[PDB]
């Protein structure tokens, strides 16, 4: 399209972002050079990028929106200091964590709690359609931790050996569930069956309007073998967002507050 | 001023040596009285002057001793107060303070009384011929035990403590009010979890996720009744909720003497032999049913709300 | 009261269908309004039964005495009002107890009634309360229904199998439009004895097109397999997040959710209420026992029940259902978490 070259430019110029921070960018890069067109990139962005996080991402800067573009994106590159932060306190010195994917928020808090002088394990999930723990335990092993690799049918046997497990989340629903990799249900299960802490870290863009009741309420354009999961609400202990510790049962007032 | 710092020494020290009045409700008054005197007869003219003092000396108090929160409490209402006073004013540099000497009145009154709010619910929750059980001496379950057994009569189970067996005062002050109250020791607890149609028991503070940390044993009455599916309802007063979350302090079980558990008679085996002495525990919010409060019963799941308006959250880390 | 009641339930009413209290009443009655008078002989003969249709009656009384009222002497509208229209309340609560619905529309006209001012025509105050009193039933009933279906239709797809308990005048309304709109499903409909009262909808949506089932609830068990989505009525709404319905619907979701199948509550934000209950013994209502009765094969059994003393019949009505059981509740302002409707409600 007339898009596509600026998004995977931007893809390509720098990593620490995300597909809903590439997306704000492109938006409010195309901003300066108005409600339909915006609309349409939005779309035409999340059809080429199916993810909630960028429709999410898209939707907030709408509403929000030259001079006010600004501070959406200065606010959000502090969000994961603020976030990291907040959840680093958690974790105590000997602990083990156990991880499912590759995300950003959770190796900024992890790098946070080594910088805090402890000492902790953690096991990554191979992330078998995409290797993507095998690239997070790369990325984290030159930080001086010890992380392990385990198979994505491990899960249940290494249960007994973690004391708290901490992911990642591409999207907050209303109820308080979250929209994780596909491999993240039956973890948050294994682990409310041995009464073992889930923690879920996640920023305040990827709150979106859905109400799901189980696998089949998640849009087929989200989940393309699907890619992505719906996990109830039951099974998150708590939440660790920029707006502050938030219970899985407070996520709903916090999502009608910000207007989706 | 001398006399301003001398007070607060002496409550700091005898906070922390062996604390203050026994009840928590002197403790909030003695607290509030305190904050009062120091914006009273201090030096300021900027609120945030005021401000930074208020925060200096609830982080002292605060550090003085972790175990309570009622201290940290008193001083997040007084800052949010001052900060909703500051906000009225200028959304005022020498007429706020009788602002917040008025308000600090009003937060008096509105916590004094508390009890009786808190006991005036005692007829939708007790029934006649109900067995209930509790666990340690609570003033506030107490009297919202002993308000119902005029009208109805009924059947309470009283179960003591270990190290501090606290729980045969209690025992023994409902039987001396026409209860018919019976005691036992901790190891019958789920023994006799058959019979017990409600449990009422108090709790020491609240935490942000509608955790309780009461007197250690707890937890097991807590499990008990989520076994045998018997609600377990607390009555707990405003003044005891403390916004902040269980992140691995390691300090929510405050550890004493061993010569409670184990004499120091015993011999020469107490050179290796290690013993601990926990008066706290900690019990998820899962295995609570409702939380009495003076606007009536909340659910576990509602503490949040009531924390959005209670503290500011720039004051949660004091 | 009559007959023996149990010893769980000694502490609530037990009336009697024939036991009218109009025979000791003058045939043209001046003490109590006419209105209210047949107000009360619907509702104790039955004739009217719905959570709605009882308030929506109410509301017309109290429009009909408004309207041909007139001000005492030396004496101020807002002031005698309310004092007037309260035997009229409690005459309807002997003739049958009341319900959410109308404890709210009683306290809003009170509210109303007291807020008039003292130098307002007495015309005027009642041409503005009948208005206000319009514009309440609008706003609350037609309008809440239509955003209500709106919000649940977005929730039913093609193939789905809906379980429905009871009679209910806002599931009905969501079912007819979800199938007009264009949407294609079979609905499951559970009766329980005595009232009946799944046989109104079962006809109304044979009527309309609609593939039904007709089962008993003891048999729930056996259909609830085959069942995707339970959609069930609320009475009332509490402040702790519980729902009141009827005594078929905690059962009912208990095994719904036995059977991992999630349970939605559809319900107005008129009918919240500032109580918190735990179990259907401490608020309750009591019909008559001798509905229990029934024609199975040459006799009754119960027939002299009465003549035993160590026989009784319990005909319990509402119920208390814990919100662990609720998965979504949609409301006339969004789809919200049982564990979230005392902050929107409030």
């Amino acid at each position: 399209k007339e898009l596509i070259e600026y998004f995977k430019s931007q893809m390509k110029e720098d990593p620490d972002m995300a597909s809903a921070v590439a997306a704000i960018r492109t938006l409010l890069e195309f901003l300066k050079r108005l409600r339909a067109n915006l609309t349409s990139a939005i779309e035409t962005l999340c059809g080429v990028d199916s993810s909630v996080a960028v429709s999410s991402g898209g939707e907030l800067f709408l509403r929000f929106i030259i001079e006010r573009g600004e501070l959406f994106l200065r606010r959000i590159s502090l969000s994961r200091n603020k976030i990291a932060d907040l959840c680093h306190t958690f974790i105590k010195d000997g602990a083990t964590i156990l991880t499912h994917a590759y995300s950003r928020v959770v190796l900024r808090v992890l790098e946070a709690a080594v910088a805090a002088k402890k000492r902790f394990s953690v096991y990554v999930t191979e992330s078998q359609p995409d290797l993507s723990g095998k690239k997070m335990a790369k990325a984290l092993c030159h930080l001086n931790v010890p992380v392990t690799v385990v198979l994505d049918a491990a899960v249940g046997y290494i249960m007994e050996k973690a004391d708290l497990v901490i992911v990642g989340a591409e999207g907050v629903v209303e109820n308080g569930g979250i929209i994780n990799k596909i491999g993240t249900n039956q973890m948050a299960v294994c682990a409310k069956a041995q009464n073992k802490p889930f923690y879920v870290v996640a920023e305040s863009f990827k709150f979106v309007r859905l109400f799901p009741l189980n696998q089949q309420d998640v849009p087929d354009k989200f989940k393309y073998h699907p890619w992505v999961d719906y996990t109830a609400p039951s099974l998150i202990t708590l939440l660790f967002t920029d707006l502050g510790v938030l219970t899985p049962s407070a996520v709903s007032d916090e999502l009608i507050k910000l207007y989706l | 001023g001398s006399e301003l710092s001398e007070r607060i020494e002496s409550f700091v020290e005898t906070l922390k040596r062996g604390g203050g009045p026994r009840s928590s409700e002197e403790m909030a008054r003695e607290t509030l009285g305190l904050l009062r005197q120091i914006i009273t007869d201090h030096r300021w003219s900027n609120a945030g002057e005021l401000m930074e003092l208020i925060r200096r000396e609830g982080r002292r108090m605060t550090a003085a001793q972790p175990s309570e929160t009622t201290v940290g409490n008193m001083v997040r209402r007084v800052l949010k107060i001052i900060r909703e006073e500051y906000g009225r004013l200028h959304g005022h540099y020498a007429q706020l303070q009788s602002n917040i000497i008025e308000a600090i009145n009003e937060l008096l009154v509105e916590l004094e009384g508390t009890m009786e709010n808190i006991a005036a619910q005692a007829l939708e929750h007790i029934h006649s011929n109900e067995v209930i059980m509790t666990i340690g001496f609570s003033r506030t379950v107490e009297a919202f035990l002993k308000e119902a057994a005029r009208k109805r009569k009924f059947h309470v189970i009283v179960a003591e403590c270990a190290p501090f067996c606290q729980g045969h005062e209690m025992a023994v002050n409902l039987s001396k009010a026409g209860i018919e109250t019976t005691v036992m020791t901790d190891a019958a607890i789920f023994a006799v979890m058959s019979r017990v149609n409600k449990v009422i028991i108090g709790t020491k503070t609240i935490l942000a996720n509608g955790a309780l940390r009461a007197v250690t044993g707890t937890h097991t009455l807590a499990l008990a009744a989520k076994h045998h599916s018997t609600p377990l309802i607390v009555c707990a007063p405003m003044f005891k909720l403390s916004p902040q979350f269980p992140n691995e302090e390691d300090s929510f079980h405050k550890f004493v003497a061993p010569e409670e558990v184990l004499p120091f008679t015993e011999g020469d085996i107490l050179e290796k032999v290690s013993v601990h002495c926990p008066v706290f525990d900690y019990v998820p919010p899962e295995l609570i049913t409702l939380f009495i409060s003076n606007i009536g019963g909340n659910a576990p799941s509602y503490i949040y709300r009531l924390m959005s308006e209670l503290y500011h959250p720039d004051d949660h880390v004091l | 009261d009559y007959g023996s009641k149990v010893s769980l339930f000694s502490h609530l009413p037990q009336y009697s269908r024939q036991n009218s209290l109009t025979q000791f009443m003058s045939i043209p009655s001046s003490v109590i309004h006419p209105a209210m008078v047949r107000l009360g002989l619907q509702y104790s003969q039955g004739l009217v039964s719905g959570s709605n249709a009882r308030c929506i009656a109410l509301l017309r009384a109290l429009q009909q005495v408004i309207q041909d009222y007139t001000t005492p002497p030396n004496e101020e509208l807002s002031r005698d009002l309310v004092n007037k229209l309260k035997p009229y309340m409690s005459f309807l609560t002997q003739c049958r107890p009341l319900s959410a619905s109308m404890h709210n529309a009683i306290k809003f006209l009170n509210k109303e009634i007291t807020s008039v001012g003292s130098s307002k025509r007495e015309e005027e105050a009642k041409s503005e309360l009948r208005a206000a009193i319009d514009r309440y039933v609008q706003e609350k009933i037609v309008l809440a229904a239509q955003a209500i279906s709106r919000f649940a239709y977005q929730k039913i797809s093609n193939g789905d199998v809906i379980l429905v308990y009871g009679c209910s005048s806002l599931v009905s309304r969501i079912l007819q439009e979800a199938w007009t709109e264009g949407r294609r499903f079979r609905v499951v409909v559970v009766d329980s004895r005595p009232w009946l009262e799944g046989r109104h909808t079962l006809r109304s949506l044979v009527h309309a097109g609609v593939p039904a089932s007709y089962l008993l609830i003891p048999a729930a068990s056996y259909v609830l397999p085959e069942v995707s989505k339970v959609l069930l009525g609320a009475h009332a709404l509490l402040a702790n997040g519980s729902v009141m319905s009827r005594v078929g619907t905690a059962q009912l979701a208990l095994v719904a959710r036995a059977h991992n199948v999630p349970v939605l509550v559809c319900c107005e934000t008129y009918k919240f209420c500032e109580r918190v209950q735990t179990d259907a013994f401490v608020s309750n209502e009591l019909d008559d026992p001798d509905d229990l009765q029934c024609k199975r094969g040459e006799h009754v059994a119960l027939a002299n029940w009465q003549n035993h003393a160590s026989l009784r019949l319990l005909n319990l009505v509402y119920d208390v259902t814990p919100p662990e059981l609720v998965d979504l509740v949609i409301t006339e302002l969004g789809m919200i978490p049982c564990s979230s409707v005392p902050v929107v409600a409030r």
